[PDB]
RNA sequence: AGCAAAAGCAGG
């Protein structure tokens, strides 16, 4: 039923030496093969053609980290200095609304000088936060001491709120011909950031995050019974998977990170027009004694009407620490530092008496994130999956299929560290450990530099593979892999460190 | 001490730890911004690319639309999308010599199924594009607007009820002059396609801005799609149809065949890659010559039918998305500008690229929706251009190339991999650059980047890595692994139904697969607080658990929403969960859950009240 | 609380509260409590009927397979 | 209510004792007000410190 | 101020 409007389209969309649909279609009815192709390739221009090259040993560069200023941390939650207060070991029948067994472990400790910043943030106005944490412990302490004990508290409007998230920052809808007569407008400062040097901060935090902390940090249940044969490999290895994992300090950020982005949404879905304190809550259980809320840190939820999942909301995080600034100021340009008195530590011999500070940071995250960073327990799950996969490849080159090979084996036979003249070798324990850490940190610097990164530099090591196996490996154009990866390299620490990395690699490998 | 991970990947294969390097355990970047940026960008990329190809405008749109096809030679080894179509046909002609019978069946297939076919399947999509209100929404609504609108036209096909009927009287209509809007304009708003920036899309920087059709056009390529899942069914080389672990072993089956080197005096090099402007370079004319090749010696009628999809790919004029929201500096107010009037405004307000890109496309503007028809759209499940692209492959078989060396392999969407031979690196050097001309005669365009070449035994293909006979797959990321949140009854069963389908169809390992279940109770108990009976942990259900767990007689035989423990494991995972726990129940619980007094019906289903 | 929705129809069969007294239906049929569902459970008709394996005995048939 | 939430082990109220003056079942009542009183002030409120 | 990026949020 063409109508024959529709025969006019086709016949305009034909190419130029047919005009009609029934000469076109007559044409490839009556088509025959003669051998166009070899006429159609020696009339051809030979600069049209796709040269290999042999793609040699000494010929991949080091990769060029970018120059710039240093690279910041931009996490929303440190990750080596932050500390916790216990609760030591509540029952097990009582439950908690949070804040109660926050205010209880910040009421457990004391040590609070008078509030003084530590580190000049450069930018913004120090003293307003400082101001900020002041209402924070004053809403507390007058909250709890002399009210109905209200199950969730959102702080009052202030000064130092209201500037620390800008509820006057937004501008207004308006419509183009009122607008159109002024000539301030432009579309977007919509341009590449600054540009980042790597530097040896976040190869300290990343060291301090794979290694163990002594708690258990999450308990694991039962399930049916095991009969068939795959039922019980699949048991020895979460078993394994599970223990050796349950001691890390990435499974510590695990944990919190869902708390608090579960937290944060609930509040977010929940309420929207009110400045909520919201703790860093996590619940781990002792090796050895009961269940234990620990208190990293307190929150100031900023207000988060989210009309679209994509949109950011902006808030301010409290988060204690023992370690002094100055030290590396570079690591944050960011943070507001205060001073909050000492804490009294306990070493062996004697006593530490160091002083305790603050870092009253702002900060933003999203609806997405939240959801991404509440979905952390499938990253350990897909740590899980890394590992069967290297497992499963090394069962199908040797028909042992043993996991008990090298889940257990005292066999050094996995290289994870670089020495100075030297490479460290380690067990499955810490290697597991360090993949776990990787994608919590995926998960956590998550941005597209590092997908760029990952897509190029897998291309890159793929084809050294192939050559340090002696498969003659070739490729066409280098020098636009090597552009896109340092196009991808804009500023991200982590993506930054992935790349030293791949370059001490190339190097100690030789290729 | 320092560490890294990158030399416990020094040693180790790659293939096998390649997964450290899908970092994909965290959310996607996706684009806060309005992707008509880059959809300009991608525009003015295509239409760069056939810059020497000539265009005519089209009647009735006043569009300048591109066709490529009988352009000149490229010049130089930059891509660009100029092809010939007697390449075309001349490979479907080895192709139909090769397999014989091959295209008359799947022509018949085609019959029976458009004869079968009802308008009833189509309507269970996901966000085609309604013309009324000009945005992107849901099907349902969509195949409702569309029989409203048809029963307020003069036509009665949505009364019929078959489809092919519908999509003809679709056609008379759409050829109507009015309905309230005009021809001109009704053929611009019919031919319209979202813009839509790609979300979720892992392993890039810059977006690639997904475009996506409409309802009326989308039952032409149903039925062109159906007939390539047919032929490509019949075919051997196809990637996509095929899946699973049939897949798997097609991929191990085709480097078998190939590598396999009888009188191996010759080297042999078998590349990989991924053919870059796939969506771009490629066109529907060479669509439309394929299709009229394909079905030979069949009903006219059906000729037509299976033609009209690649002429409205042939010319359309996909929207540019929202706009842009300018914003001034001193005085601190912004407003959003709607790109309809960008044909219309001055070039000083932009970014310097972005007002370079305007100048770029300005011309190229009409009724403000940029047109083009050089290029396919972005991110369909064509499928024929498979059917395309493996004819090349299809060409080095020995009788063909007619030459010493010859290909060979699979090529899905984008990926491909070929296999070679030939008596030395300078022969094979001599084929592959042959192929890679050839290849480009036809108007497809490896990349020379992100590509490479290797001996045989090593090489990528849609991320199914196949090292020397280990085939690991990443094709995609395990999903949430928590509950869908409906009822107690059915939202374990739908959870160990996902398990049970991503271990079977995907690389779920079952190490894995057991944690996922073990999570997936935690989620669920800690969800309707209800753990199991014999705890310590408090809530407000505990009560009633720790009161029926006593009163039971036999105890782990409960089901788990109350109080009960979880028999479930990777051997029993299809079966629902009560016909494990049956029998090991006692009749007073069991005749307390099967009971039609129930206002549940299942005792544990029911209805949420909405919020 | 009350995610549950059910009809008025259970409002005979079962009380306000338990013995703990906390609710399982109120109304604004009835919203019902999921410790409703546990308190059925609990006390409610037995009967040793043997319809509704009308066509869940065929799962059985299943696991005897394995078993 | 923590300590009164610890203990499982509650049949209906029945009363075992006749009084023999005033009226047994509504001391019953009372109690039974009690319970309720006291659950739903605690799991649906906003924390009372006396009731 | 911040988040984060070759464009947006910082409430409507």
């Amino acid at each position: 039923e063409i109508t024959g409007t529709m025969r006019r389209l086709a016949d305009q969309s034909l190419p130029p030496n047919f005009s009609c649909l029934e000469n076109f279609r007559a044409y490839v009815d009556g088509f025959e093969p003669n051998g166009y192709i070899e006429g159609k390739l020696s009339q051809m221009s030979k600069e049209v053609n796709a040269k290999i090259e042999p793609f040699l040993k000494t010929t991949p560069r080091p990769i060029r980290l970018p120059d710039g200023p240093p690279c910041f941390q931009r996490s929303k939650f440190l990750l080596m200095d932050a500390l916790k207060l216990s609760i030591e070991d509540p029952s097990h029948e009582g439950e908690g609304i949070p804040l109660y067994d926050a205010i209880k472990c910040m009421r457990t400790f004391f040590g609070w000088k008078e509030p003084y910043i530590v580190k000049p943030h450069e930018k913004g106005i120090n003293p307003n936060y400082l101001l900020s944490w002041k209402q924070v412990l004053a809403e507390l302490q007058d909250i709890e001491n002399e009210e109905k004990i209200p199950r969730t508290k959102n702080m009052k409007k202030t000064s130092q709120l209201k500037w620390a998230l800008g509820e006057n920052m937004a501008p207004e809808k308006v419509d183009f011909d009122n607008c159109r007569d002024v000539s301030d407008l432009k579309q977007y400062d919509s341009d590449e950031p600054e540009l980042r040097s790597l530097s040896s901060w976040i190869q300290n935090e990343f060291n301090k995050a794979c290694e163990l902390t002594d708690s258990t940090w999450i308990e694991l249940d039962e399930i049916g019974e095991d009969v068939a044969p795959i039922e019980y490999i699949a048991s020895m290895r979460r078993n394994y998977f599970t223990a050796e994992v349950s001691h890390c300090r990435a499974t510590e950020y695990i944990m919190k990170g869902v708390y608090i982005n579960t937290a944060l949404l609930n509040a977010s879905c929940a309420a929207m027009d009110d400045f909520q304190l919201i703790p860093m809550i996590s619940k781990c259980r002792t090796k050895e004694g009961r269940r234990k809320t620990n208190l990293y840190g307190f929150i100031i939820k900023g207000r988060s009407h989210l009309r679209n999942d994509t949109d950011v909301v902006n808030f301010v995080s409290m988060e204690f620490s023992l370690t002094d600034p100055r030290l590396e100021p570079h690591k944050w340009e960011k943070y507001c530092v205060l001073e909050i008195g000492d804490m009294l530590l306990r070493s062996a011999i004697g006593q530490m008496s160091r002083p305790m500070f603050l870092y009253v940071r702002t900060n933003g995250t999203s609806k997405i994130k939240m959801k991404w960073g509440m979905e952390m327990r499938r990253c350990l799950l897909q740590s899980l999956q890394q590992i069967e996969s290297m497992i499963e490849a090394e069962s199908s080159v040797k028909e042992k299929d043993m996991t008990k090979e090298f889940f257990e084996n005292k066999s050094e036979t996995w290289p994870i560290g670089e020495s100075p003249k030297g490479v460290e070798d380690g067990s499955i324990g810490k290697v597991c450990r360090t993949l776990l850490a990787k994608s919590v940190f995926n998960s956590l610097y998550a941005s597209p530099q590092l997908e760029g990164f990952s897509a190029e530099s897998r291309k890159l090591l793929l084809v050294v593979q192939a050559l340090r196996d002696n498969l003659e490996p070739g490729t066409f154009d280098l020098e636009g892999l090597y552009e896109a990866i340092e196009e991808c390299l804009i500023n991200d620490p982590w993506v930054l460190l992935n790349a030293s990395w791949f370059n001490s690699f190339l190097t100690h490998a030789l290729r | 001490m320092d560490v890294n991970p990158t030399l416990l990947f020094l040693k180790v294969p790659a293939q096998n730890a390649i997964s450290t390097t899908f970092p994909y355990t965290g959310d996607p970047p996706y684009s806060h911004g309005t992707g008509t940026g880059y959809t300009m960008d991608t525009v003015n990329r295509t239409h760069q690319y056939s810059e020497k190809g000539k265009w005519t405008t089209n009647t009735e749109t006043g569009a300048p639309q591109l066709n490529p096809i009988d352009g000149p030679l490229p010049e130089d080894n930059e891509p660009s999308g100029y092809a010939q179509t007697d390449c075309v046909l001349e490979a479907m002609a080895f192709l139909e010599e090769s397999h014989p019978g091959i295209f008359e069946n799947s022509c018949l297939e085609t019959m029976e199924v458009v004869q079968q076919t009802r308008v009833d399947r189509l309507t269970q999509g996901r966000q085609t594009y309604d013309w009324t209100l000009n945005r992107n929404q849901p099907a349902a609504t969509a195949l409702a607007n569309t029989i409203e609108v048809f029963r307020s036209n003069g036509l009665t096909a949505n009364e019929s009820g078959r489809l092919i009927d519908f999509l003809k009287d679709v056609m008379e209509s759409m050829d109507k002059e009015e309905m309230r809007v005009n021809k001109r304009s009704y053929l611009i708003r019919a031919l319209t396609l979202n813009t839509m920036t790609k979300d979720a899309e892992r392993g890039k920087l810059k977006r690639r801005a997904i475009a996506t059709p409409g309802m009326q056009i989308r039952g032409f390529v149903y039925f062109v799609e159906t007939l390539a899942r047919s032929i490509c069914e019949k075919l051997e080389q196809s990637g996509l149809p095929v899946g699973g672990n049939e897949k798997k072993a097609k991929l191990a089956n085709v480097v078998r065949k190939m590598m396999t080197n009888s009188q191996d005096t010759e080297l042999s090099f078998t590349i990989t890659g991924d053919n870059t402007k796939w969506n771009e370079n490629q066109n529907p004319r060479m669509f439309l010559a394929m299709i009229t090749y394909i079905t030979k010696n069949q009903p006219e009628w059906f000729r037509n039918v299976l033609s009209i999809a690649p002429i409205m790919f042939s010319n359309k004029m996909a929207r540019l998305g929202k706009g842009y929201m300018f914003e001034s500096k001193s005085m601190k107010l912004r407003t959003q500008i709607p790109a309809e009037m960008l044909a219309s405004i001055d070039l000083k307000y932009f970014n310097e690229s972005t007002r370079k890109k305007i100048e770029k496309i300005r011309p190229l503007l009409i009724d403000g929706t940029a047109s083009l028809s050089p290029g396919m759209m972005m991110g369909m499940f064509n499928m024929l251009s498979t059917v395309l692209g493996v004819s090349i492959l299809n060409l080095g078989q020995k009788r063909y190339t007619k030459t010493t060396y010859w290909w060979d392999g699979l090529q899905s969407s984008d990926d491909f991999a070929l296999i070679v031979n030939a008596p030395n690196h300078e022969g094979i050097q001599a084929g592959v650059d042959r192929f890679y001309r050839t290849c480009k005669l036809v108007g497809i365009n490896m990349s020379k980047k992100k590509s490479y070449i290797n001996r045989t035994g090593t090489f990528e293909f849609t991320s199914f890595f196949y090292r020397y006979g280990f085939v690991a797959n990443f094709s995609m990321e395990l999903p949430s692994f928590g509950v869908s949140g409906i009822n107690e009854s059915a939202d374990m069963s739908i959870g160990v139904t996902v398990i049970k389908n991503n271990m079977i169809n995907n690389d779920l390992g079952p190490a894995t697969a057991q944690m996922a279940l073990q999570l997936f109770i935690k989620d669920y108990r800690y969800t309707y607080r209800c753990h199991r009976g014999d705890t310590q942990i408090q809530t407000r259900r505990s009560f009633e658990l720790k009161k029926l767990w006593e009163q039971t007689r036999s105890k782990a035989g409960l089901l788990v929403s109350d109080g009960g423990p979880n028999l479930y494991n990777i051997r029993n995972l299809h079966i629902p969960e009560v016909c494990l726990k049956w029998e090991l129940m006692d009749e007073d619980y069991q005749g307390r859950l099967c009971n039609p007094l129930n206002p549940f019906v299942t005792t544990h289903s029911w209805i949420p009240k909405r919020n | 609380k009350y995610p549950i929705t059910a009809d008025k129809r259970i409002t005979e069969m079962v009380p306000e509260r338990n013995e703990q007294g906390q609710t399982l239906w109120s109304k604004m049929r009835v919203m019902v409590s999921p410790l409703a569902v546990t308190w059925w459970n609990r006390n409610g008709p037995m009967t040793s009927t043997v319809h509704y394996p009308k066509v869940y005995k065929t799962y059985f048939e299943k696991v005897e397979r394995l078993k």
